[PDB]
């Protein structure tokens, strides 16, 4: 197996990545730079609360 | 090759092909093209212009500053600090 714990998470952000990859691809890559900084504020509990 | 370097950058750096494995923690930088567990979709084959190779400081969004992922599970991306122009 592998980490598939955020298996949610991931499948939204990867949706989102394929869709935007056609031209959005610049905003994309800037989005996910100012989400992830707010993903170490959300995943520091979430990832500590949900233990599977 | 010295101890003692003296360049700069011009400004943010997104043409910085400079080599550098580190954050400005001093982290070690992991590859582009590897596959470490972390969450990501920057492919170096989607931005072949930004020259992404091996496991060097790139900086393919024009941001402030250049910055790499970690090989550390504690942290995602780490900027790096480099000496910039004043002009």
């Amino acid at each position: 197996g592998s980490v598939e714990k955020l298996t949610a998470d991931a499948e939204l952000q990867r949706l989102k990545n394929e869709a935007a990859e056609e031209a959005e691809l610049e905003r994309l890559k800037s989005e996910r730079h100012d989400h992830d900084k707010k993903e170490a504020e959300r995943k520091a509990l979430e990832d500590k609360l949900a233990d599977y | 090759y010295v101890e003692f370097s003296e360049e700069c950058m011009h400004g943010s750096g997104e043409n910085y092909d400079g080599k550098i494995s580190k954050t400005m923690s001093g982290l070690e930088c992991q590859a582009w093209d590897s596959q470490s567990p972390h969450a990501h979709g920057y492919i170096p084959s989607k931005f072949p212009n930004k020259n992404l190779k091996k496991n060097y400081c790139r900086n393919p969004d024009r941001d402030l500053r250049p910055w790499c992922f970690t090989t550390d599970p504690n942290k995602r991306w780490e900027y790096c600090d480099i000496p910039r122009c004043a002009a």
